[PDB]
């Protein structure tokens, strides 16, 4: 996926794996290593006029 | 069975008359909307990812 990652409050249950949104996309994920826990945000983006 | 309205008759005859005496002053409020929230959308942010 393409977005920024970012330092995340969320606190994972330690079982936890994924973040969804309402649109089931992960929206917090948990990296292979160090496990920690990280935000999926798309980029800056918008319209022009 | 709901009521459809308070009853009432009033008294009708052909040479009998009914005229006020003293007024009220009445402030009464309507709400109407005029405009709803502006919105867009992007099309491929949406259909794709
Ligand atoms: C003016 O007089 C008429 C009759 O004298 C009144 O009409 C009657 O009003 C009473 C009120 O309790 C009713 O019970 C009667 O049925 C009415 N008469 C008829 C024939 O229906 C009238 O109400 C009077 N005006 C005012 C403002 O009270
Ligand atoms: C018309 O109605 C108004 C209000 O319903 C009357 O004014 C009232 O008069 C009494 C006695 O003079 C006072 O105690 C109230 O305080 C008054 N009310 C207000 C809101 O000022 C008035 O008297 C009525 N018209 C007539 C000719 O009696
Ligand atoms: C991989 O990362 C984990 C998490 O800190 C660490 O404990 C381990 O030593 C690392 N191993 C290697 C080979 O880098
Ligand atoms: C009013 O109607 C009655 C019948 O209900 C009638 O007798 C009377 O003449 C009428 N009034 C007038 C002024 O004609």
């Amino acid at each position: 996926g393409t977005g920024v990652l970012t330092e995340s409050n969320k606190k994972f249950l330690p079982f936890q794996q994924f973040g969804r949104d309402i649109a089931d996309t992960t929206d917090a994920v948990r990296d292979p290593q160090t496990l920690e826990i990280l935000d999926i945000t798309p980029c800056s983006f918008g319209g022009v006029s | 069975t709901m009521s459809l309205g308070a009853e009432n008759s009033v008294a009708y005859s052909n040479n009998s008359i009914a005229i006020p005496t003293n007024f009220t002053i009445s402030v009464t409020t309507e709400i109407l909307p005029v405009s709803m929230t502006k919105t867009s959308v992007d099309c491929t942010m949406y259909i794709c990812g």
